[PDB]
């Protein structure tokens, strides 16, 4: 019973946790998809068209 | 009577342990899949099938399997309850690392 109510629902939250995580990284690099392939890709156009 | 029912209890104690060592195996898997690969011998208890096997001119007693020091709740339940612990503290670092 411990385990299942207290200590596996624990490793159950750490695991969903660190799914959060992984999204969390997913979406930085999203970011940084956008941010330096992009917004400071589409910096570097536009200041080289300036 | 008391054969009969020691043969019962035996045979659910028997599936009792296999339950728990099935959850204990579960549990390593789920944090070896965080990265913590906890040893699977290190919570697993061991009790000999063959016990009831014995003659009964010859005692069977808790101490025989847990001696003092050692018992499930002495140790076992302290050593599970720590690791429970141990995850909470680990659950605290990855809120934190979120």
């Amino acid at each position: 019973r411990i385990i299942s109510s207290e200590v596996q629902e624990s490793n159950r939250t750490e695991t969903e946790l660190v799914g959060l995580k992984q999204n969390l990284i997913n979406n930085k690099l999203k970011l940084m998809n956008v941010l330096e392939t992009g917004i400071m890709y589409k910096l570097e156009i536009l200041q080289e068209q300036l | 009577s008391r054969k009969l029912e020691a043969e019962g209890i035996f045979k659910s104690l028997l599936d009792t342990l296999r339950q728990y060592d099935s959850s204990i195996q579960n549990l390593t898997r789920s944090r070896s899949q965080l990265g913590h690969n906890v040893n699977d011998s290190s919570l697993k208890i061991n009790i000999s099938e063959n016990l009831l096997d014995r003659d009964f001119h010859e005692g069977i007693s808790y101490e025989q399997l847990f001696p003092k020091g050692s018992g499930i709740n002495e140790s076992i339940k302290k050593s599970i309850l720590k690791l429970n612990d141990e995850i909470q503290e680990r659950i605290k670092t990855i809120e934190k690392d979120n």
